[PDB]
């Protein structure tokens, strides 16, 4: 009976809650609702062994920055999320979320995650970005960020399409347990 | 206007010679009494008297609650002193939901 505390952080609307709901309840939310804080408990297997997962869903808005550090203590792994379509959320991975994590959680492993991957293959959206001289984030750019931040791994997923979702948390529990 | 006012109070049962009590001349006789009780009896053994630190206050905007404290990991140390956390420190909006429970 091994338990692991998982905490997700990332800019508001980058898709933290949708990632968890699809993983836990198997349901995707169409309407955006800013999360305050929630705890999802999930039983999973790791290399043939059951591992309970305490998972916390934080608020990415700037208005809850003073409440968020309450969930950092006793963390086993930190998922730093960003929106692939929003270059701003990719910057705040290093400008905003890394200093906040490095301040409190000096030793907790970091796993950078790129969300809303399904939006990369949307012509109507990428052209709106390309007309403004901006391209969606690519794999080698998400990797260099995880490297610059000092993350252990770097994964991508799409909550809208269930792809690579269950794999994100399997890697989270493996890093958390092997680093214990 | 008003005025600060230090007063000398004697309590019959406790037998202390005198107790300085800082009050205001605009304080009513009821406010002055409680100002004295909070100085002589808040530290007296009373199992049925809930004090803020014998009491937990949790906040849940969703399905899970979290404990709010006067000073925790989120407290910003402003000046000579650690600023005690407020309701707008935790950004507790109107219509929130709280839980009170003994330790
Ligand atoms: N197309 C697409 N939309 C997504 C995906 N994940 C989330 N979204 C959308 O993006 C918006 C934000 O989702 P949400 O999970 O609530 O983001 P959040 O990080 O939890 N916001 P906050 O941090 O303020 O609580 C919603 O409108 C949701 O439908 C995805 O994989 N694909
Ligand atoms: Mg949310
Ligand atoms: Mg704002």
């Amino acid at each position: 009976v091994r338990s692991v505390k998982v905490v997700l952080v990332g800019d508001g609307g980058c898709g933290k809650t949708s990632l968890l709901m699809v993983f836990a309840d198997g349901a995707f939310p169409e309407s955006y609702t800013p999360t305050v804080f929630e705890r999802y408990m999930v039983n999973l297997q790791v290399k043939g062994k059951p591992v309970h997962l305490h998972i916390w869903d934080t608020a990415g808005l700037d208005d809850y920055d003073r409440l968020r550090p309450l969930f950092y203590p006793d963390a086993s792994v930190l998922l730093l999320c960003f929106d692939v379509t929003s270059p701003n959320s990719f910057d705040n991975i290093f400008n905003r979320w890394y200093p906040e994590v490095n301040h409190f959680c000096k030793k907790v492993p970091i796993i950078v995650v790129g969300c809303k991957t399904d939006l990369r293959k949307d012509k109507s959206l990428v052209n709106k970005l390309r007309r403004n001289g901006l391209e969606p984030v690519t794999y080698h750019r998400g990797q260099e960020m995880a490297r610059s931040v000092g993350a252990v791994a770097y994964l991508e997923c799409s909550a809208r399409l269930h792809d690579n979702v269950h794999a994100v948390f399997q890697e989270a529990a493996e890093v958390a347990l092997s680093s214990r | 206007e008003y005025a600060p006012l230090t007063v000398s109070v004697i309590v019959q049962d406790e037998g202390i010679d005198a107790i300085p009590v800082k009050v205001l001349n605009c304080d009513t006789i009821s406010q002055v009494k409680e100002k004295i009780i909070d100085q002589v009896y808040r530290t007296q053994p009373c199992s049925c008297w809930p004090k803020p630190d014998s009491v937990v206050l949790e906040w849940r905007p969703g399905s899970t609650a979290q404990i709010l404290s006067d000073l925790d990991l989120t407290s910003q140390r402003e000046g000579r002193w650690k600023r005690i956390n407020t309701l707008m420190h935790y950004n507790v909006r109107d219509g929130a939901t709280l839980i009170l429970s003994k330790v």
